[PDB]
RNA sequence: GUGUAGUAUCUGUU
RNA sequence: AACAGAUACUGACACAGUCCCUUU
């Protein structure tokens, strides 16, 4: 059964899925990817004069409640 | 086995135990039943590798003879990184065959 | 069309710098982690210099790194968490000089995922368990143990999952032989995603949670969970058990807190603030990193601030209860991402952007002039000052943030140089990278003559310095000696009337004088064994040795001498002459293993060398023969298992394996070549001289051939003295020179010139070869604005009624903190600062400088000329105004025009032109320019008041990033779409697009390879080549013909030639400091061979950290028509059994594979 | 299936036959052609044969709106193999149109396909996502990727 | 030959 | 549309298997 395998993973949707939560998942995954790779974090820390620790803290803070409150 | 929709995988977090195959199931892939290019060893969760179940066949439950493997296609698709592929169900064909034979 | 990826310089950006005992000895080493390179360093405990031993590559993204040792053990291990869903344990082998994989376990899919562990790698202080965690919901615990065979083992993972939670940091708690415990900074989000009003997002606070590993029941359970006040960012482990108490230090904004479970009132201490700080008071203040130096007497912590201040935390406690935290100011260093303090009193600072430094702690900084701060005291301030508790001893050069590169020839050299624009903030600089080894001159003395050959034989074998310096003229000589004052000795006993050909070391203290009339022996003791060669045919060549004097006469009349313990000369009654003369001949160094030098090689006019055995039975009798493509010039024998370097009349160097008969021959590229053997880095190297200096060193059993970066020299001799133990005494242009090569500096010697802000782009003035550089920073002040702010602050402080009469204002306005040392006063998210610089690149002195106003962010530069004028250069600068980054919004823009008259050394203002968006790209064409403002593309022409717009187009999808043009075709780079092709029609004045791409791409740079091909980089680290179909008329789509994944963001692509006489290649440079090239194959057979080699190496030599090489190279797009050369070159360091296995699968021998792999690199680079 | 690498030389020969087989006349032909496509795409992975695989994907895609379990399994296997061989970007572009279709019987199929694509290599989906214009109260734009040095 | 899951197409009665 | 009958097809589906806790 394929549907049990996909149900457990976090991020998968279904027919009754709204757009806000889909983009919330997109944003959370994007923040985690930014934290993961190194040279992308270097890019972000050079584009604005902030230490990498500050950028990491800001990204972690934005993980809670992105894209505004729900409807 | 992919030929029976009724069968169910355990797919819990895998441990250090190594799976085994009987004589009938020897040389097959525990996901697709393919004889081509075994690639990676099969591991099972400690609940499957406990007591009487230790060293039994992954697919059908017979006495273990040889190790189990993942085929190259499954390794490419990363189907090996999913948990223990041990089958926990008994199936509908086996029980009905047994009852018909014991008619 | 297949390409071959190669690398010239590896990344030099440190990310993790854990330390420990990895060699198993009492000496400590540092294991640093670049983005994808694992490197091990050993600082010298006597001279302070840092050396490198291993530079393995793992082909993956390393996300975490920690070390541990088992209780009662001596050697530490290494744990790696990465993008592969596996955890790997490594172990260093000093004998084999490699990393051995001990264990690996798979727990999930690959890639930097949200719910797959690999981010945090907390380990138990004793060594009983390890923990790997994900950012969300996933935590696994492994138990480590030892067996009866003294080997580590691993257990099945234990799960500690938790739904709808986020993890900030995880650390191991020192519990002292009790159940191991782990502490994490969790934070829930279940309810906040269910409140439309949005107040549930607020009132949510972090909770410190403890996870106890129950060894008896073999499961993990969480016990304590207490809400916090502020939001912590990382935790510190407090040494507990027998020494110190348990618990963890929590660092938050403007606070530091100690907490412990069971029964403890927490203690909080505010972070001291800098005195007279120019920062905006709105922002907070946090710590970035820390360290620990636990010791039997006591333990203390270190901490680094955002500004760059190092504090010293000391915990004060009762018998078992902690009472207060005591903070004290230690020193200030450049901001770093990791610090480590070792024994012997050394501090290693791994800067997060730029060079790395090593300091020695001279004082611990206690009860000194500065006061201390405590939590018991009821916003503290402190005065930063230069270094007092630290002394710098070593510096490690690095180019971490390379932002713009331009390979050209702005000097008068024949070889192109690299002009990089690396650096961030006030530490930014422009460096000149040129291939070669650095040369340092110390003492130069002029010799009025024509010195042809000098030697540096020692007075005695046990002497540590060279006491004899025989400068030989054409007809005379010149004797010198080492010392504080170098002079000419007269009573040395040497007859200074005949030119010297060589200076042998016959005995422990014996030397001979070799002249074109024979050899007179003058031993140090009062003994001379004179032996002349009467006749018109005197000796021609000479071959000195540690115990032999082998010479020859005209017509190849070789002469053999051997030393007996008595101290005489043994001449064999054989004068065998060949049909041709000698062109080059020498003896080898005497090894202790054999009696003397193994063999003698003599080059001949007939181009056949003869390897004569040195036994008396077959004295002066050859045993083999070898031919050369040209006239022999030298036959130097390099030691370390040995080889033989051959000189040729043409500029090619040939190396032959050690054997009487010829073996494997390696060739490397109109003047005679002379080779001299010197001591380099404790290793016996050689110094060839073909057209320049060429020093071939056998570093770590690896052979390099890199020239000495200096003007052409003629002759050299090794230098040994107290001041400069390792060096060269060289003669060139009839003068005496002194060389010193202490630091290795393999390739790309650096000369840096400082800057003010982060450089963005720079162009070259063609007429004068001068650079126009634009700098810009966010959250910055200009000079005038910061000066006025300082004046206002001083006035307010005076008016603060601090006795109405305060003398501190004079000190304040006299206090200037060097920004390159103490950082810059970051202000706010809307402020900007910029400056325009005209710099001479041969010598980095500014020739002009223009400062913009507040909130003027330069983003473009161009040197062009217009059709309406003749000889009239211009400079166009694109500037933003009121730019907000994250809530993206801008208010207008401007374009400046300058005049650049006095040989490109002045910039007088002409006018400025408002525009509706920010001008991102400026590119001249056909006597006019393009300016891309927002999504609009426009053409402008010069006027008298401003620039006049002619054409427009409003169909670009999004923001315009860059513009490249060729002929009537111009290529537009987009922020999210890949590429747009648009044509300019002069007769109609319309810009119409005719071709674009299919796959969106976040491009950062683009280069034009041909009329139809474009090579574009990516933000995510990919490189692609796209070609326009041949049947296209300028709807239509472009076809991708190449894909790759460098793994590091690329910011420069440029095709040129590096080595003279070679082939052009696509040189690229990345944001982490790496420099690589992509080269094409010269034959199809080569392509199939390299493909099959890569396939086999991928099959049998997997990546060290558990990644899949093909899956790594296909991270975002499947790899296409690119062969990875790093994996291919990994063959040369593999074990011999695997080497022969793979080579036999290749139907070749391993030496052939090595030569084939080396040939392409030595041809293209 | 038997020949993995040396199978790129025979994609051209069998492409017209596969196109003929994948035509909507009979179920078993499409089932077996989908199996062939899956095995071929898994075999040729890594050797840059995406041009013909794109055409085969274009021909095999309209078969996902079936009901028989065997054809469904064959089509999903072919789609997974093509996703591995080509890349998640093309499959995302294909599945991105009906993901919010008004009909209930289409969204579930598109969501099954999207879940299959998402579980494997989501970190590439990070870089392959489409730009969304934000609403009056909700921010939908990832402004961090628009920074320019 | 038999049994375990499914599928397609025809024919009759409402 | 529901009830029923008939004919074809797919799943390298399987063939005294065997029980491997059945507790006092
Ligand atoms: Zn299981
Ligand atoms: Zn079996
Ligand atoms: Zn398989």
């Amino acid at each position: 059964q394929l549907e049990h395998l996909q149900s457990k993973y976090i991020g998968t949707g279904h027919a009754d899925t709204t757009k806000w939560e889909w983009l919330v998942n997109q944003h959370r995954d994007s923040y985690c990817s930014y934290m993961g790779h190194f040279d992308l974090l270097n890019y972000f820390a050079i584009a604005e004069n902030e230490s990498k620790a500050r950028v990491r803290f800001n990204l972690m803070e934005k993980m809670l409640q992105p894209c505004g409150p729900p409807a | 086995a992919k030929h029976h929709p009724d069968l169910i995988f355990c797919r819990k977090q895998a441990g250090v135990a190594i799976g085994r195959l009987c004589e009938k199931c020897d040389g097959k892939c525990v996901i697709c039943d393919s004889y081509v290019r075994p690639c990676t060893l099969v591991r099972i969760c400690d609940e499957c590798n406990y007591g009487s179940y230790q060293g039994r066949c992954v697919i059908c439950g017979g006495p273990g003879v040889s190790d189990a493997y993942y085929c190259k296609e499954c390794t490419i698709q990363e189907k090996d990184r999913d948990g223990c592929p041990k089958i926990v169900n008994l199936g509908s064909s086996k029980t009905d065959l047994f009852y018909e034979r014991k008619k | 069309m297949f390409l071959y990826n190669l690398t010239l310089q590896r990344a030099t950006g440190i990310s993790f710098a854990i330390h420990g005992n990895f060699s198993g000895t009492k000496q400590q080493e540092i294991v640093v982690s670049r983005g994808k390179i694992l490197e091990l360093l050993r600082p010298d405990p006597n001279t302070g210099k840092v050396h490198t031993l291993l530079t393995v590559e793992v082909f993956g993204v390393i996300r975490s790194l920690m070390a541990f040792r088992l209780t009662g053990g001596t050697k530490d291990y290494i744990v790696v968490g990465s993008d592969s869903g596996r955890i790997v344990i490594l172990e260093y082998q000093p004998s084999k000089n490699m990393f051995e994989k001990i264990h690996q376990e798979t727990f999930g899919k690959s890639g930097c995922r949200r719910i797959v562990p690999g981010q945090f790698l907390a380990v138990d202080p004793k060594g009983r368990a390890v923990m790997i965690s994900a950012i969300e919901k996933q935590k696994l615990v492994y138990i480590l143990n030892r067996d009866a065979a003294a080997r580590l083992t691993i257990s099945s993972p234990l799960e500690a999952h938790k739904a709808n939670t986020l993890v900030y940091h995880v650390v191991g708690v020192d519990v002292g032989f009790e159940n191991p415990m782990f502490a994490c900074l969790e934070m829930d989000y279940e309810e906040a995603d269910n409140d439309p009003t949005g107040e549930a997002a607020a009132n949510t606070q972090q909770t410190l949670t403890f996870y106890e590993l129950d060894l008896g029941l073999n499961h993990v359970v969480r016990k304590y969970s207490e809400p916090l006040e502020e939001h912590g960012n990382f935790l510190i482990t407090v040494p507990g058990g027998s020494d110190g108490p348990s618990g963890v230090l929590i660092c938050s904004e403007n606070y530091i807190t100690y907490k412990n479970f069971g029964d403890q009132p927490d203690i909080r201490c505010p972070i001291p603030r800098r005195r007279n700080d120019l920062d905006d008071p709105e922002r907070g203040m946090i710590f970035v990193c820390s360290a620990t130096h636990k010791t039997k007497s006591m333990f203390f912590f270190l901490a680094q601030t955002e500004q760059g201040d190092i504090f010293k935390i000391t915990l004060e406690t009762d018998e078992d209860m902690v009472t207060e935290i005591r903070l004290k100011y230690f020193d200030t260093v450049p901001v770093a991402a990791a610090m480590c303090v070792l024994k012997t009193g050394f501090l290693f600072v791994a800067s997060e952007f730029g060079n790395h430094y090593l300091y020695q702690i001279a004082h611990l900084g206690d009860d000194d002039e500065e006061p201390e701060f405590s939590s018991a005291m009821p916003t503290f301030f402190f005065q930063p000052r230069p270094l007092k508790n630290l002394v710098l001893v070593d510096e490690l050069d690095s180019l971490s943030p390379i932002l713009f590169c331009q390979i050209a020839d702005l000097a008068n050299e024949d070889t192109p140089q690299l002009y990089v624009a690396c650096g961030r903030g006030p530490r930014s600089s422009l460096r000149v990278l040129r291939h070669g080894l650095e040369v340092s001159e110390m003492a130069v003395s002029e010799l009025p003559g024509n010195p042809n050959a000098v030697w540096t034989v020692r007075r005695h074998i046990e002497d540590e310095f060279d006491a004899y310096i025989i400068v030989s003229f054409v007809n005379a000589t010149l004797v010198l000696s080492i010392g504080e004052t170098v002079e000419e000795v007269t009573d040395s006993g040497f007859l200074g009337t005949t030119p010297t050909l060589s200076c042998s070391l016959l005995g422990d203290d014996a030397l001979v004088q070799v002249y074109p009339d024979g050899i007179r022996h003058i031993r140090a003791d009062k003994r001379v064994n004179e032996w002349k060669t009467p006749g018109k045919k005197t000796i021609v060549k000479c071959a000195v040795n540690q115990r032999q004097v082998v010479i020859a006469l005209t017509g190849g009349e070789l002469v053999y001498f051997e030393m007996d313990p008595s101290g005489q000369l043994n001449e064999y009654t054989e004068r065998k002459e060949m049909s041709a003369d000698v062109v080059c001949m020498s003896l080898a160094n005497v090894p202790p293993g054999e009696q003397r030098s193994r063999f003698l090689a003599v080059g001949l006019v007939d181009n056949t060398v003869r390897i004569i055995s040195l036994d008396p039975s077959d004295c002066l009798q050859p045993l083999s023969m070898q031919a050369l493509p040209a006239q022999p010039e030298s036959l130097c024998i390099v030691e370390m298992f040995l080889y033989l370097n051959i000189g040729l009349q043409n500029g090619v160097l040939l190396r032959t394996v050690l054997d009487p008969v010829t073996g494997d021959l390696s060739d490397t590229r109109s003047r005679p070549v002379k080779l001299f053997r010197v001591r380099m880095q404790g290793q016996e190297a050689v110094l060839a001289m073909s057209s320049r200096s060429w020093l071939s060193y056998s570093y770590q059993s690896r052979f390099h051939l890199t020239p000495l970066s200096y003007e052409t020299l003629e002759f050299a001799s090794g230098f040994a003295s107290e001041q400069c133990p390792e060096g060269i005494v060289a003669i060139s242009t009839n003068t005496l020179r002194i060389l010193a090569l202490e630091k290795l500096g393999a390739v790309f010697n650096q000369v840096a010139f400082p800057l003010q802000y982060t450089p963005r782009k720079f162009v070259i003035h063609p007429e004068s070869n001068n650079l126009i550089i634009i700098e810009t920073d966010h959250n910055a002040y200009t000079e005038a604005t910061k000066a006025q702010r300082k004046q206002q602050m001083a006035e307010e402080m005076v008016e603060a009624a601090g006795e109405l009469a305060a003398e501190m204002a004079a000190a304040f306005l006299n206090e200037n903190l060097p920004e390159s040392i103490f950082g810059a006063p970051k202000a706010g998210n809307g402020q900007w600062a910029s400056v325009i610089r005209v710099m001479n690149p041969i010598q980095g002195n500014t020739l002009d400088l223009v400062q913009l106003e507040q909130n003027e962010a330069a983003f473009s530069v161009a040197v062009c000329r217009f059709s309406n004028t003749g000889e009239d250069w211009y400079v166009l600068v694109g500037v933003a105004k009121d730019l907000i980054l994250n809530p993206r919004s801008v208010a207008g823009g401007f374009v400046y025009t300058y005049k650049l008259v006095n040989n490109g050394e002045k910039l007088e203002f002409l006018h400025k032109t408002p525009v509706e968006e920010v001008p991102a790209a400026i590119a001249p064409f056909q006597g006019r320019v393009l300016i891309g403002v927002g999504k609009l593309l426009r053409v402008y022409d010069l006027g008298k008041k401003k620039l006049l717009r002619k054409c427009e187009n409003k169909h670009i999808a999004n923001y315009i990033s860059g513009i490249q043009t060729i002929g009537h075709r111009v290529i537009v780079s987009d922020v999210q779409e890949s590429f747009i092709w648009v044509r300019y029609k002069r007769n109609e004045n319309q810009l119409i697009i005719f071709a674009d791409d299919t796959y969106p791409r976040w491009v950062t740079t683009a280069s034009l390879l041909d009329y139809d091909t474009v090579a574009g980089a990516d933000k995510f680290g990919n490189i692609c080549v796209v070609r326009l179909p041949p049947n296209t008329n300028d709807s239509q789509k472009a076809e991708v013909i190449m894909n790759y994944h460098v793994g590091e963001t690329v910011l420069s692509l440029q095709k040129t030639t590096l080595i003279p006489g070679g082939s052009e290649s696509l040189v690229y440079t990345t944001l982490s400091g790496g420099i690589g090239i992509l080269v094409p194959f010269t034959s199809h057979e080569d392509h199939d061979f390299f493909q099959h080699v890569e396939m086999h190496l991928r099959s049998e030599h997997p990546p060290l950290c558990g990644r899949d090489h093909l899956s790594f190279r296909s991270y975002y797009f499947p790899v296409k028509n690119v062969i990875d050369g790093d994996l291919c070159e990994q063959f040369n360091s593999m074990e011999p059994n695997k080497q022969k296995n793979v080579s036999e699968e290749l139907d070749r021998t391993p030496p052939e594979v090595s030569k084939k792999l080396e040939d392409i690199r030595t041809r293209y680079a | 299936e038997y020949i993995g690498e040396m199978g790129k030389d025979y994609i051209y020969a069998v492409t017209p036959l596969l196109e003929d087989a994948l035509m909507d006349r009979d179920l078993v032909h499409r089932q077996t052609a989908s199996a062939v496509v899956q095995h071929m795409s898994l075999g040729v992975y890594g050797f840059g044969c995406e041009d013909s695989l794109n055409h085969l994907l274009n021909y095999v895609w309209p078969n996902v709106f079936e009901t028989s379990p065997h054809v469904i399994q064959a089509v999903m296997g072919a789609l997974e193999g093509l996703r591995v061989a080509i890349g998640p970007c093309r499959m995302l572009q294909y599945c991105l149109q009906g993901l919010f279709h008004p009909a209930r019987k289409v969204r579930d199929v598109y969501w099954k396909i999207y879940n299959s694509i998402y579980i494997g290599s989501q970190d590439a989906l990070i870089a392959h996502y489409p730009r969304i214009y934000n609403d009056d109260k909700n921010t939908y734009i990832r402004y961090e990727l628009d920074y320019i040095l």
